[PDB]
């Protein structure tokens, strides 16, 4: 009733979440820029649970 | 790929000084990191 | 016993995403279809040339 | 009696150790695998 | 032009693949079943508890990760549960003789 259409989201509601630019942004040619140091995880530190550990 | 080779060399680092790095691969774990998210999060919850 | 709010909601932003990202890539589709045509009109002229 | 409570905890605290030990030997993956896919990339373009 | 087209043809063509991927998934054919699910009992409790959840959720500002936030505690709570459950009555009426 109420509740489902509230829960639910119509379509027409926003412009199909429209990005930013008509078209793709460009980019450098090469542009790697690894990073990802960390993947998720995170949160309790390791080296005192490791310290626990030992 | 320097860059990302000394990152690589202080988390194999940091794996030497938590435990080992090659007495992990032993262990089965799902690969996904999110899932070892949510596994860390309930273990430190249960911890907790 | 509703339907999942987080998944309906991924659900709904991914499609919207999706959505846009086909009507911009069928608009520029579009565009570059409409204007291949002159291109082999100038080569024609340019062949006459 | 604590301590055997310590140990019982510990058993859970050691194995959140060896999750989060698994978390960095995967995010070492992952780099490991993303620096061979670069090396792939490099070598690509060293042949070009 | 003509390359550069047929790569942007090729992108139309996986984004609409992604876009045909998006619907039809085994979510939505777990869906419709929990139309039914809730549609066993309507409204009533059920009504005035989803109430109050919509409250809070758009009191907390989140629609995600506070759901997350949410099961979490709610695990963690329910983890230590059931101590002693076994035998409510018979101790009460033995304490009552």
């Amino acid at each position: 009733p109420i509740l489902k259409r509230t829960i639910i989201s119509k379509r027409k509601a926003p412009s199909n979440n429209e990005d930013e630019e008509i078209v793709k942004t460009p980019r450098k040619l090469v542009n790697y820029v690894p990073l990802k140091i960390f993947n998720l995880g995170d949160s309790f530190d390791d080296t005192i649970t490791t310290t626990v550990a030992k | 790929v320097a860059a990302l080779k000394e990152g690589i060399q202080r988390q194999i680092q940091n794996a030497c000084a938590f435990c080992s790095k090659e007495r992990i691969e032993n262990v089965d774990l799902p690969d996904t990191q999110e899932e070892i998210k949510r596994e860390l999060d309930k273990v430190s919850r249960m911890i907790q | 016993q509703l339907l999942p709010y987080v998944k309906v909601k991924d659900h709904k932003e991914k499609l919207n995403i999706y959505k846009e990202e086909y009507e911009r890539a069928k608009a520029n589709l579009r565009a570059i279809l409409k204007d291949k045509k002159p291109f082999a009109n100038t080569k024609k002229t340019l062949e006459n040339q | 009696k604590l301590l055997r409570e310590l140990n019982q905890t510990s058993d859970l605290n050691e194995r959140k150790m060896l999750l989060q030990a698994k978390s960095l030997w995967i995010d070492v993956a992952h780099n490991t695998d993303a620096c061979k896919n670069l090396e792939n990339e490099i070598s690509g373009i060293q042949q070009k | 032009f003509n390359e550069r087209e047929a790569d942007l043809k090729s992108q139309y063509e996986d984004k609409k693949k992604f876009v045909k991927e998006a619907r039809d998934t085994p979510e939505f054919q777990s869906w419709m079943r929990e139309i039914r699910s809730y549609d066993q009992d309507t409204k009533e409790k059920l009504n005035k508890v989803a109430e109050k959840y919509e409250e809070e959720g758009n009191f907390n500002l989140s629609f995600v990760q506070d759901v997350l936030d949410k099961l979490e505690s709610e695990i963690a709570m329910v983890n230590h549960d059931e101590s002693a459950v076994t035998i409510l009555d018979q101790v009460t009426a033995e304490l009552r003789e």
